[PDB]
């Protein structure tokens, strides 16, 4: 070995950690396009 | 003098891994002897009685009107030389790695596609004489595809696959056969230039220069008129052909009349 | 590091009715063994001559124009390895739920439905060789279906 | 990408370092997809009848 | 070949370019030593 190796160097750097992936999501296109209206006490 | 690196497959890079392994070492090297290009010239002497241009010239001068035809006539041949020049002209710098043939004769869309895979990065434009034009309308609507078409300085094209069809009569049509360029344009993409020469003396136009020889002993006043350009392309691959197209044949529709 | 949800089938929400009936419980775990990705080099030695660049430098400069080609062909290089990389490349990183095969041979416009329907949420672009795309608009003329054509970064 | 100068050898050529780091990720699987044996050398033979 | 070589390298550069060298170009002391007087119309 010349110089220090990678596997050793690591332990001294902080990785970049995202957020966790969530595979089920979809666009939900209806809930966009649809024109929602606000109910004064629950009853239409 | 254009320039050229000549060893682009000895020019070693390494991918890496996480480990101390040697690197390799490269340079780049160029052409020992480039092509040098050297500008043409088309010119002409233009002769004008001294008589005429003193005595009809209102309201019209006479001598600006004959140098304005004849400046167009040589307008005209540059166009011409810039297709059919033996030594620089684009049917004769065609690469026969770029040159290509019509599989069953007459301009197919399935080789005009061809064309564009030889000219793949960023293509310009095709140039073909009207009657390839019409020939190639003619097998696009014998397959049931309409082209779209363009718009450019205020007239319509037809396209392929996005890249318009500009038409040209200075292209030979022999024995009903033609050939369809493919072009890219441009330094700052390596593509297909032309080369003037500024600052002429008695200059007109860019590359274009009028200058007075003198009157003869019949009263005939001289011209001389010269047009300096040449043209280039800086890689191959920005320049492609196909050849041996027809143009004279028609398909035969079945009919059935109520 | 590429966090991940690994219970997607565990999370569990109830559709409510007029009534007083009990709620499930629920949380969401994560993959206890996260992939990594380590960042790759592309790495060179460039060699030139100092009388080389001592003399002919006017008006290039021999050692910057030495340096522009090495790069370009450096990133010709990481360009074919974002596709060809055997453990980060593309081809190489999807997953044989997402591999699907032609028909009858070559690109049909019901084989692009059917990649589309593989890549359905908002899918980017297509990425082909010019000769797959010249066999594509072979298939679209003998369909008789005219491609319509986009312009971007000028082409 | 970085570029650095390493030193000139007695043979009076001097060497330059350049590298590039970089690396892809597929954040959800459903984001790549491949269509795989794709033939590209087949040309249809049409009928023809000329006047 | 380690590196680039000079013929190559050349063909970017620009050479310094003389005017033409005249061999046959004297002093001509005889003519700078000489009084010159300008004549109206050619007649002395």
């Amino acid at each position: 070995q010349l110089a220090l190796g990678d596997h050793a160097a690591r332990q001294l750097a902080n990785a970049t950690k995202t957020a966790p992936q969530l595979s089920t999501i979809t666009p939900r296109w209806l809930t966009h396009l649809l024109q929602w209206i606000p109910v004064e006490a629950g009853i239409y | 003098r254009l320039n050229r690196v000549n060893n682009t497959d000895d020019i070693q890079v390494a991918c890496t891994q996480r480990d101390e392994a040697t690197l390799p070492q490269t340079f780049v090297d160029y052409a020992p002897e480039p092509r040098e290009y050297f500008l043409n010239g088309v010119s002409t002497v233009l002769d004008v009685h001294t008589r005429v241009a003193d005595l009809y010239s209102s309201p019209h001068d006479q001598i600006k009107e004959q140098l304005r035809l004849t400046i167009e006539t040589i307008k005209e041949r540059q166009e011409s030389e810039l297709i059919n020049n033996p030594e620089y002209g684009l049917l004769a710098s065609v690469t026969d790695d770029q040159r290509i043939s019509t599989l069953n004769g007459p301009p197919t869309p399935d080789d005009l596609d061809d064309l564009l895979r030889k000219v793949w990065k960023e293509p310009g434009f095709f140039l073909a004489h009207p009657d390839a034009i019409a020939a190639f309308g003619r097998e696009c609507t014998r397959r049931g595809v309409p082209p779209p078409t363009v718009s450019l300085f205020g007239s319509q094209f037809i396209t392929w696959r996005g890249i318009p069809l500009i038409p040209s009569n200075k292209i030979p049509v022999e024995d009903g056969k033609t050939k369809i360029l493919l072009l890219r344009v441009g330094e700052k993409r390596q593509g297909i230039v032309g080369l003037f020469q500024p600052g002429l003396a008695g200059e007109q136009s860019p590359g274009l220069s009028v200058r007075f020889m003198g009157i003869n002993r019949n009263a005939i006043a001289s011209y001389l008129i010269s047009l300096y350009c040449s043209l280039a392309v800086l890689t191959d691959d920005a320049l492609a052909v196909l050849d041996d197209v027809e143009v004279d044949k028609y398909h035969d529709y079945p009919v059935n009349y109520k």
